[PDB]
RNA sequence: CGCGACCUCAGAUCAGACGUGGCGACCCGCUGAAUUUAAGCAUAUUAGUCAGCGGAGGAGAAGAAACUAACCAGGAUUCCCUCAGUAACGGCGAGUGAACAGGGAAGAGCCCAGCGCCGAAUCCCCGCCCCGCGGCGGGGCGCGGGACAUGUGGCGUACGGAA
RNA sequence: CUAAGGCUAAAUACCGGCACGAGACCGAUAGUCAACAAGUACCGUAAGGGAAAGUUGAAAAGAACUUUGAAGAGAGAGUUCA
RNA sequence: AGAUCUUGGUGGUAGUAGCAAAUAUUCAAACGAGAACUUUGAAGGCCGAAGUGGAGAAGGGUUCCAUGUGAACAGCAGUUGA
RNA sequence: CGACUCUUAGCGGUGGAUCACUCGGCUCGUGCGUCGAUGAAGAACGCAGCUAGCUGCGAGAAUUAAUGUGAAUUGCAGGACACAUUGAUCAUCGACACUUCGAACGCACUUGCGGCCCCGGGUUCCUCCCGGGGCUACGCCUGUCUGAGCGUCGCU
């Protein structure tokens, strides 16, 4: 279990840190697992969610294998919006239903130099860990 | 009449706003603030009212300079340096 | 001596505290002169003082002051100690020779009042109830 | 805060309690009565080699 | 078409002041548009122009201050804003040279009787 | 009010004691801090004994305790003088000195100087320059025979 | 009164400016917990500090 | 009947520095009650405590014996245990009340004045040059100013010291 | 033992501050006065006194539309697991 | 279950006391869902220049002015309002 | 028959107890232990497109720069942002800036009024008016300059 005396296991402290986190670590908190194919291609497990990557929902009312592209990462409400994940309201307009990024799986990554750089960084750290623990 | 009738005669302010401490306790006729004692160089403060002390102690306001001092202390009060340019 | 500063000599209380005259200040007049010199010259440090004359109504003392920021003082060891921040207004804390005499400091059986550095230190030590973890 | 939270026990009594606890750990009925599911343990004073 | 702090530093003082004046004029016109109805885009452009003015002003001030620092480098007396501002107490304390210098008696002691490295057999 | 038989008790709780009560909840923390400081000091003086300088043999003053013997503050200057050790060099080689202690009797004097001679025999002196051994000791007896001493140096034993 | 000092007029100006209702879009914000301006002052209900 | 030297003073928006005020849990110096207890109450107690004033620092204060002792003697200060609710104080009533030795935590010692000796050996400031900047120092120079014999510096301080 | 001169770290103290960790504690009349725009609203000329006030839902999906009423307010309909 | 207990909530009283100091209102019309109370007109009165008039000081601080609303307040009402 | 009253129950009101929760306290412990004339603490006034409070900030005003990060902020709107001819946001914070009172510092304040030196303009150097910049507190130390004394003297 936790042995470091400088990290807290207090429930109130953890919840206060989570619900008052700045957006630059709300990005880290709002991470999503990669698909098995992506986990095989890139030697990483998770990835912070991003504006224009395509995910599918694995829990809740919108479970399915349909692939929808993310359209908004609403870090203030800890949710993301997807293309066809939406509902009709009273006046007939459609509103996006916010679902947690931990309840989706990323099936295609929106790639630029920063995402790629983070990808080799995570993969190299995991490889170093595997070689150490071999 | 010591009651209602005499309350109609009050039209002359004893106290005004104090330029120090911003409190409506500056006796106009004595030229002395009843809360801070403004013309005195030292702040009026007494130990028989801890509530009065904590109403106006350090940290109850802005601390424009003390915040920076607290932040600057954690890096040894370094000056004349900048982070390595990218 | 030190007359009690009460209006019309009325000290309201038990008769043991009715004294107004024949009362004495706990600090010597030399300490008072040192304190006045230090208070007027707040940027200087009182070192010592000595007796130069007295009258029926006045005592005269000459107080040695040191400017702690002169380079002659500041560049000289065995004198840099007075430049430390802890050594400011010594005469107001009773750390000069004239101020120290009224504190009852010393070694041996005559000075049991101030074991620990001061009267208050000894009083706190002797009046604190040490409640250990295991009684 | 000065509730006397701590108690001091005689050292001989603490050693006595340790001895009684050890002696009761070698009796299958008592360890069973603590609910420890010893039904296929080969020997209750269970001793393994130093390789562990 | 924002302005950045990096590409302002190469410019000299005259065109920096010219650009600051143009930004001030544009901000005044944007405020005029704000009080006369205007459009939402011009209302949003107020903050952009204000931050651009702040950028130009801080570049000018930093260049002036560093030029003054280069001018007063190596001089005995410097303006108070160019001196370090560690802490009043830290500024009153002794400098390293007069902190670490010793009397002749003390260094004679350290020369004659230095502390030795030793061990004791059990 | 007294009640039947009992002891006349005089509690000293008439003086607002609750404002000055010293609790000991930081006692384990204080012990941890003290041990950490001890280990840091022992690491600082690496080959030097952890407990510190050697102390003299000293008889307890009064008639209650004069049969016992304990450790004193430092070696008297006469003990150092007849032991052949300078009073300013002794502190550099870990000998505690006490200029204000006198030697009333010759027996304590001789005991303390045998103590000093034994310590000087057991001392290993490292040269100031490791590559230049001037007069301290041979390199062989300080290669592996040097080791930090735990506990008081030559403990005083009745 | 009609005669007044500059500081008094400025104080009254600020007390005028901060005596207004909340904007309507405040209640649309995430985690509002604000229903109305609870520091509203009326010139006849309560009197100012000066 | 003017010009100089010194002494004692004064002015300056003179050159360069410094102090003020805040916090104030802990610390240092003063000032300092009464409620209360005594089954009343005045000494006493509360208590050198509350209130009041001043001054600091990350700690402060104390501190290297004009000490404890009476022993076969210990050996700066500070803190803990114990001495000890004891010696003692007290309308000897209510109540108050240490210290030495002992065991530990820590452990560190020193500097002047004075008596002297050494061609004031001493110190500050202003100009110039070089090395540096990063807390403003190092070296060299000035028939450059000042302090200083009404005493600066080196040796040296009771454990003795010097020649 | 050597007063009427001076310095000195450690062990020690810490209900203020900066930043942390924990608890056989309290659980919105409790625990700080203050879990919330709290030393705030408000009271007193002033010194100063000083509150009350937590919870829709998983997600606003916060009741489109029809209908009586001048409206508040209703009757249907609708969202929701409710 | 008590403490003329603390804080909060709720009854009977009870649709009760009461909305009675300073002479006084009436007719028509307009707006308006709605008029004893608003507005206009007509009439009858009152303050009667030491005023129920016209303007200031102190004090208040936006109460001033126009437009809009009819939730709450103006101890009945309101289409009116500080 | 009804009304009224009482008892009990169903349902509906009033009220917010109980229960569950908890970004809050209280207590203990640890490491640091740092303010200010280079203008502190405190106060006032301002600053957002829509903003009253809280918060943040100071006329560069809900922030500039720099560094790290790496695509958002979000209640609405707007507009950026090839993320490489460099980057939204957030964090850090060492550069810059930091209104008025306040030890508060030209004098004074429930108001206002000066003086000195430079610069620009109206003037067309001369000092009147306007604007801008820098100074102008008390105490005290070392040094400097200017002095005072029927203080002590020397020469004349
Ligand atoms: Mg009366
Ligand atoms: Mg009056
Ligand atoms: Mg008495
Ligand atoms: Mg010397
Ligand atoms: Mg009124
Ligand atoms: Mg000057
Ligand atoms: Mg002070
Ligand atoms: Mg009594
Ligand atoms: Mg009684
Ligand atoms: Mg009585
Ligand atoms: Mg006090
Ligand atoms: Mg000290
Ligand atoms: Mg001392
Ligand atoms: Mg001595
Ligand atoms: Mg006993
Ligand atoms: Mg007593
Ligand atoms: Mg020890
Ligand atoms: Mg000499
Ligand atoms: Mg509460
Ligand atoms: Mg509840
Ligand atoms: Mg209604
Ligand atoms: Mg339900
Ligand atoms: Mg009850
Ligand atoms: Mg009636
Ligand atoms: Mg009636
Ligand atoms: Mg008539
Ligand atoms: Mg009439
Ligand atoms: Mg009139
Ligand atoms: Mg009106
Ligand atoms: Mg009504
Ligand atoms: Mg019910
Ligand atoms: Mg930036
Ligand atoms: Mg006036
Ligand atoms: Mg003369
Ligand atoms: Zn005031």
């Amino acid at each position: 279990m936790k042995f470091n005396p400088f990290v807290t296991s207090d429930r109130s402290k953890n919840r206060k840190r989570h619900f008052n986190a700045p957006s630059h670590i709300r990005r880290k908190i709002m991470s999503s697992p990669l698909s098995k194919e992506l986990r095989q291609k890139y030697n990483v497990r998770s990835m912070p969610i991003r504006k224009d990557d395509e995910v599918q929902v694995v829990r809740g009312h919108y479970k399915g294998q349909q692939i929808g592209k993310v359209v908004q990462v609403y870090r203030k409400k800890y949710v993301i919006y997807i293309e066809r994940v939406q509902r009709e309201k009273a006046n007939g307009t459609t509103v996006h239903v916010g679902i947690h990024p931990s309840k989706v799986v990323i099936t295609r990554l929106k790639l630029d130099k920063d995402r790629k750089k983070i990808l080799e960084r995570k993969a190299k750290s995991r490889q170093v860990g595997k070689e150490k623990g071999k | 009449t010591k009651g209602t009738s005499s309350f109609g005669k009050r039209r002359n302010k004893t106290h005004t706003l104090c330029r120090r401490c911003g409190s409506k306790a500056y006796h106009l006729q004595k030229s002395t603030c009843g809360k801070c004692g403004y013309p005195a160089k030292r702040k009026r403060k007494y130990n028989w009212s801890a509530k009065a002390k904590r109403r106006n102690t350090t940290g109850t306001g802005r601390m424009r300079h003390l915040k920076i001092v607290y932040r600057r202390f954690r890096h040894g009060f370094r000056e004349g340096t900048t982070p390595k340019p990218k | 001596g030190r007359k009690r500063p009460v209006p019309k000599g009325a000290t309201y209380g038990k008769p043991v505290h009715h004294g107004v005259n024949q009362l004495k200040f706990a600090r010597s007049l030399q300490s008072v002169a040192e304190e006045r010199a230090g208070r007027h010259c707040g940027a200087l440090r009182v070192l010592n003082s000595y007796w130069v004359g007295e009258d029926s109504t006045y005592k005269f003392f000459e107080v040695i002051l040191i400017d702690p920021f002169h380079k002659a003082i500041r560049r000289n060891p065995d004198t840099q100690w007075i430049t430390k921040p802890v050594h400011k207004h010594r005469e107001m804390r009773g750390l000069t020779s004239a101020g120290r005499k009224s504190r009852g400091l010393g070694k041996g059986h005559k000075f049991h009042h101030t074991i620990g550095g001061s009267r208050r230190a000894a009083w706190r030590r002797r009046n604190t109830l040490q409640l250990h973890r295991y009684r | 805060t000065w509730r006397r939270w701590h108690r001091r026990v005689n050292t001989t009594q603490k050693r006595y309690a340790i001895c009684s606890a050890l002696a009761a750990s070698a009796l299958p009925a008592l360890v069973m009565s603590k609910g420890h599911r010893i039904e296929e343990v080969p020997e209750l004073p269970l001793v393994v080699e130093d390789k562990v | 078409a924002k302005i950045k702090a990096r590409d302002l530093r190469g410019k000299k003082k005259e065109e920096l002041l010219k650009q600051l004046d143009d930004l001030k004029v544009e901000l005044s016109q944007l405020r005029v548009a704000k009080v006369t109805g205007g459009a939402a885009s011009k209302l949003s452009k107020i903050r952009v122009v204000r931050k651009s003015i702040a950028r130009v002003l801080t570049v000018i001030n930093q260049t002036q201050k560093e030029n003054l620092r280069k001018f007063y480098k190596g001089k005995k007396y410097k303006p108070l804003d160019l001196r370090p501002k560690k802490t009043r107490a830290m500024r009153r304390r002794l400098n390293k040279h007069e902190e670490n210098l010793k009397t002749k008696k003390q260094q004679r002691k350290e020369r004659l009787y230095p502390l030795r490295k030793y061990a004791v057999k059990a | 009010a007294p009640s039947r038989n009992g002891m006349v008790l005089k509690p000293h709780f008439h003086k607002d004691w609750q404002r000055r009560v010293a609790t000991w909840f930081n006692q384990p923390a204080r012990k941890i801090r003290r041990r950490k400081a001890r280990q840091a000091k022992a690491r600082r003086i690496a080959p030097r004994p952890a407990s510190g300088p050697i102390r003299p043999i000293v008889r307890c003053p009064t008639v209650r305790y004069h049969t016992k013997v304990r450790a004193g503050r430092g070696f008297s200057l006469e003990e150092l003088r007849v032991a052949g050790i300078h009073k300013k060099v002794a502190r550099t080689i870990g000998i505690s000195v006490d200029p204000r202690r006198r030697n009333k009797s010759t027996e304590s004097l001789q005991a303390n100087v045998q103590r000093l001679k034994e310590y000087r025999s057991k001392l290993i002196l490292f040269p100031r320059k490791p590559s230049a051994p001037k007069k301290g000791d041979s390199s062989a007896e300080e290669l592996k025979l040097a080791t930090q001493l735990t506990g008081p140096v030559m403990p005083v034993r009745n | 009164s009609s005669h007044k000092t500059f500081r008094i007029k400025r104080f009254l100006a600020k007390k005028q400016k901060q005596n207004r209702p909340i904007p309507q879009w405040i209640r649309m914000k995430t985690g509002n917990k604000i229903r109305y301006n609870s520091k509203r002052r009326h010139w006849r209900r309560t009197k100012l500090g000066l």
